[PDB]
């Protein structure tokens, strides 16, 4: 019922994001919206004395026709001078339910000051009419400061809930509130059912993947030298690593599809190498006063390989994404969802989103990223142009 | 007298840390004095100024051209930050359409009074022996920053209801004109103008009657009612070109492309690289002065583009031009282009067709979504197949949009395809190379499994150029199926990206030696881990 003060950070000015081009259907349902938002106070429009502006589009989560309006708040949430509580227990649970939170936010006031800041526009087709400019006047979905200050409104909505059953992990990102528990999917829905309607009073299944090489009657010279190849890479992550022995079975010139019988020593290296593959990575820690770095890898066939890491060649995770939804004639369809995927994952073990490294074209992902978009967060991302070697040794 | 709707201001606040103008007013002559200090006088008599005293210290220079040009510069500086053309080939035909522009737009609209103090200016006496007259602006200056912003703001919030109340007239505002098009009648079409005309006379806007019959000369284009085009594109004759007047020509060519099909800048914009200077005379290429005749040829006859129709399909079709160079045309029906344009490849090392013509696709789709808000259906010179094998094997992920293959060669083609697993019955090249650093002297070749052998020596050469050299070795002296073992992560690197084209001939040579091979299994192995077949030995010599 009160605005708490709200200001940037200091040395910094609002955000200005050009608004990028929409389509027509998208147009209609953010101004059908917009409107009936405009209806409620929940948005005002605003006149050209607003510099400022933000991106936004439209977007339709699954079991919905109803569409959805998405606000890019990246460089806003950049621009806002940082707000000051982790449950590690939240990873550990056995199943995890994410919610929509958002329609408790709009009933905060935004600090009036602040308002200017939260400025978008609805672009119109053609430049034939100038955009509709709206500014919030309560606590827009996608911002940061927007759990951060309905923190303790959400505290007072859990305290009967969370006071009830300790054994439930309860955790809040964004637009999203994340419930952990160990009860059974039965169980668990009625329970999600009755915190739904505790709300209306006021699924996922949480290792580094092991580094495996294979287990063959007979070896040719390629599979041998795919092998080293593996090993060798190996050998930056693990210290004891050595493939001397295997290439001794390389010497000579063969052809790459010649059987070559391993022998002892050749043997006992590879036994060894998979004792060392066998143990965890040593001395790897999670810095959160560093970016956490995703990279994307294609394999094919709907395959996809992820890894987390802070530092080049120490994982804090690693994955593998074969989910088949609807996806099989589109690549960037694909590589949303794992991405997607993979942010959602980030949130609930590190409680941040990671920098994506994307294996496909700028201009490409910019173009079609935001029709396979079902998230109400946004990750930031990079491209690489060079295709990777680690390919093939994350398969 | 009748009481005109009053227009609520817009708010105005100078930048933060920054104070208002004080500047020296200009020594202008006598005659220049008297015409500026008659239009004041009328202008305060019409009430879009009022005179101030010398406690405001804010004052901006002034001059005359008769004309009063007030000059904001230093202004504008101090002055916040307040918040693309429509394209003809998105416009939706209607069976009328009329022009109204509104006379003395910015002095039709008031100025926050606050902010009334910081337009003020000086009118010198003569001979300096008077202090100069002083005034200040009760409406948007002409040259201010802050007015067409305002201005838009104040035309849309008058223009709302009569548009909400008249859904059947589509009604567009681009600067300080309006364009009004509908389908009904002609008679309830003037009537309706008419309406518009008084209900901006409420609020205090003059409109013209009578006006402007088509066709339109605007932003460059022709509108006439049933197509639009470019006005017409000249383009300068001289025996020696200048730079400056290469940017003309290519802005010019550019222009003209978005209706004209096959326009061709490579060659010009190949030649403005690093010049920087406007005066630099450069020579043209027989390729050039071709290009520049053959879009004289171009220009020669006259081209139309059609309007939107939301009720058909919307269809993109493309064309390999060669060299990098794509065109595309997009239409409603067979014949008749919406519009044209054209798409130039990236600065690159190495690439293939397909990608450019992906990026191709990406910017069509863009313009696309932007003029006609929707993705028109493509129609491509490349086979279903083509596609189905690159973008299933590419490395990165990829896609187009709905499509369709239009047989009309050059069709973008898949020129060789590397093995996944090493090939049976194939001879195996384990090739090296190396060259030292300081002498650039270096060797590069092969051992196969069959005894072959060879070893070539070169001058003037890098360790990358000798890795390459020994794969292009290994392809020339292999038969029709080869697996060859590199230990090279750049060729490897280079081969993997899959280019069809290289700025580098000897990555060319290599690419055709491919093309020429039925089946070839490219491995890699770790460099000096003593991996056998693989021989250092040889050309580190
Ligand atoms: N000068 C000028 C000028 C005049 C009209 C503009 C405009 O005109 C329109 C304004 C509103 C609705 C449709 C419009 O044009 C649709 C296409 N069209 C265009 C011309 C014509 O005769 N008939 C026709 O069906 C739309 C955009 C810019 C325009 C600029
Ligand atoms: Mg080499
Ligand atoms: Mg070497």
């Amino acid at each position: 019922i009160e605005t708490v003060p709200v200001k940037l950070k200091p040395g910094m000015d609002g955000p200005k994001v050009k608004q990028w081009p929409l389509t027509e259907e998208k147009i209609k349902a953010l101004v059908e919206i917009c409107t009936e938002m405009e209806k409620e106070g929940k948005i005002s429009k605003i006149g050209p004395e607003n510099p400022y502006n933000t991106p936004v589009f439209a977007i339709k989560k699954k079991d919905s026709t109803k569409w959805r309006k998405l606000v890019d708040f990246r460089e806003l949430n950049k621009r806002t001078q940082d707000f000051w509580p982790h449950p590690a227990g939240l990873k550990k649970k056995k199943s995890v339910t994410v919610l929509d939170v958002g329609d408790a936010y709009f009933s905060v006031p935004l600090d009036e000051d602040f308002r200017k800041y939260t400025a978008f526009t609805i672009p119109s087709i053609n430049n034939e009419t100038p955009g509709i400019r709206y500014q919030y006047n309560v606590l827009p979905q996608g911002w940061k400061g927007s759990p951060a200050i309905f923190q303790s409104s959400m505290t007072k909505i859990l305290e009967p809930f969370k006071k009830q059953n300790p054994d439930i992990v309860i955790y809040q990102y964004m637009d999203d509130l994340y419930v952990g528990s160990d009860l059974e999917i039965g169980q668990h829905r009625t329970k999600i059912e009755e915190l739904r309607q505790h709300l209306l009073r006021w699924e996922l299944h949480p290792t580094v993947q092991p580094i495996v090489l294979p287990e063959k009657d007979s070896w040719t010279v390629n599979d041998i030298q795919k092998l080293v190849g593996k090993l060798n890479w190996a050998s930056q992550i693990y210290p004891g690593i050595k493939v001397r022995q295997l290439s001794k079975l390389l010497r000579g010139t063969k052809a790459l599809t010649e059987v070559i019988p391993l022998t002892e020593e050749a043997e006992l290296e590879l036994a060894e190498n998979r004792e060392i593959l066998k143990e965890p990575v040593h001395g790897v820690y999670y810095d959160p006063s560093k970016d956490l770095i995703a990279e994307i890898q294609k394999q094919g066939q709907g395959q996809w390989t992820y890894q987390i890491y802070q530092e080049p060649f120490k994982n804090l995770k690693t994955g593998k994404y074969a989910r088949m939804r609807g996806a099989h004639t589109n690549d960037v369809k694909q590589l949303t969802e794992a991405v997607q995927k993979i942010t959602t994952e980030s949130i609930v073990i590190w409680g941040k989103t990671p920098k994506f490294k994307l294996p496909i074209q700028k201009e490409t992902w910019e173009t079609w990223w935001t029709e396979y978009w079902q998230a109400t967060w946004i990750p930031e991302w990079e491209f690489v142009n060079t295709p990777p070697l680690v390919k093939l040794w994350y398969q | 007298m009748v009481p005109i709707s009053p227009i609520e201001t817009v708010p105005v606040k100078l930048k933060p840390g920054m104070d208002g103008p004080k500047v020296k007013q200009w020594p202008l002559t006598e005659e220049k004095i008297k015409a500026l200090v008659e239009i004041c006088t009328e202008m305060e008599k019409e009430g879009k100024i009022s005179k101030i005293g010398p406690e405001n210290p804010y004052n901006t220079p002034v001059f005359a051209i008769w004309r009063k040009l007030v000059d904001f510069r230093e202004l504008n500086k101090r002055t916040q930050d307040f918040w693309g053309i429509p394209h003809p080939a998105g416009l939706k035909k209607k069976k009328s359409v009329t022009v109204l522009d509104v006379g003395d737009a910015y002095f039709s609209v008031p100025l926050d009074e606050d902010f009334r103090k910081y337009t003020a200016f000086t009118i010198p006496s003569i001979n300096n022996e008077t202090p100069g007259i002083r005034y200040q602006y009760n409406v948007l200056p002409q040259g201010w920053k802050g007015s067409p912003a305002i201005f838009q703001s104040s035309m849309t919030k008058i223009l709302e209801p009569f548009a909400a109340q008249n859904p059947d007239i589509v009604i567009c505002q681009y600067m300080d004109d309006l364009y009004v098009g509908s389908d009904l009648e002609i008679g309830q079409h003037r009537t309706k103008i008419e309406e518009l005309r008084q209900h901006l006379l409420r609020w205090g806007l003059t409109t013209p009657d009578k006006q402007k019959e088509p066709p339109f000369l605007w932003m460059g284009y022709e509108l006439h009612p049933d197509k639009w085009t470019v006005q017409p594109i000249v383009l300068p004759e001289k025996d020696s070109w200048t730079v400056n007047d290469i940017q003309k020509l290519v802005g010019k060519l550019n222009w003209a492309s978005q209706i004209y099909p096959g326009i061709k800048v490579r060659q010009l914009s190949k030649l403005l690289r690093g010049t920087k200077a406007l005066t630099e005379v450069i020579p043209l290429t027989e390729e050039a002065e071709l290009e520049l005749a053959e879009n004289r040829e171009i220009l020669k006859e006259p081209v139309h583009g059609v309007y939107y129709d939301p009720s058909k399909d919307l269809i993109a079709e493309i064309q390999k031009q060669g060299q990098g160079q794509w065109t595309y045309q997009i239409y409603q029906e067979p014949f008749k282009n919406l519009k044209t344009g054209k798409y130039a490849r990236m600065r690159g090392a190495h690439t293939n067709d397909v990608k450019q013509l992906t990026e191709a696709v990406q910017k069509i789709t863009t313009e696309s979504i932007v003029i006609w808000g929707k993705t028109p259906k493509f129609k491509l010179p490349i086979q279903k197949e083509t596609w189905e094998t690159w973008w299933t094997e590419y490395w990165q992920a990829t896609w187009i949009p709905e499509w369709e293959f239009v047989n009309t060669p050059p069709l973008v083609k898949l020129w060789y395809q590397l093995e996944k697993e090493p090939i049976v019955g194939a001879e195996t090249f384990y090739v090296d190379g190396a060259a030292n650093r300081e002498t650039k002297l270096g060797k590069a070749g092969y051992v196969t499994n069959k005894g072959r052998q060879k070893v070539v020596p070169l001058t003037n050469t890098t360790n990358q150029k000798t890795e390459l050299q020994a794969i292009y070795l290994a392809l020339q002296d292999s038969g029709l199926e080869v697996n060859i073992v590199t230990d090279s992560q750049y060729a490897l690197g280079i081969i993997q990206a899959q280019p069809d084209k290289s700025e580098s001939e000897l990555v060319n040579q290599i690419i055709e030696q491919l093309i020429k091979k039925e089946k070839v299994y490219l491995a890699w192995v770790p460099a000096h881990k003593g991996i056998g077949g693989n021989e250092q030995v040889d050309k580190l010599v």
